[PDB]
């Protein structure tokens, strides 16, 4: 995912 | 002007929601276009990480  | 927020709180703009499904929990899911990215790069996304904003007005 989007994180960092 | 949507936004994905990240675990760890940042804000990543959303292009276009491409497609929507129902997940195992009965949870909604977008197919996210990334603003910046192509097709192959959209991944499915949960509901409650998605924001939608607006320019401020005072009311």
């Amino acid at each position: 995912r989007k994180s960092a | 002007n949507l936004y994905f927020q990240g675990a760890s709180g940042d804000l990543y703009e959303v292009e276009r929601i491409v497609d929507k499904r129902k997940n195992k929990k009965g949870k909604w899911e977008y197919l996210i276009r990334w603003k910046g990215y192509g097709s192959t790069e959209d991944t499915w996304e949960p509901e409650h990480h998605l924001l939608h904003c607006e320019e401020f007005i005072d009311e």
